[PDB]
């Protein structure tokens, strides 16, 4: 179906990206405290 | 929790894939 296929892509897209926005934040904020 | 202890685990790289390497040797040889 090509209406779940992409709400379901979008939200995926997002989440993964939202773990590289803090995963780049956090690990600098761990890093040389 | 955070993420103090995910840096060993890429600190010990080595040390991981001997340990999958070491499964795959004993699965294909248990089929």
């Amino acid at each position: 179906k090509k209406a779940i296929t992409l709400i379901l892509a979008v939200l995926l897209g997002g989440m993964v990206g939202a773990g590289i926005v803090l995963g780049r934040n956090a690990l600098r904020n761990y890093n040389a405290k | 929790d955070l993420i103090d202890l995910l840096v060993q685990l890429w600190r010990g790289k080595m040390t991981i894939i001997i340990s999958v390497i070491v499964a795959i040797a004993l699965a294909i040889g248990y089929l």
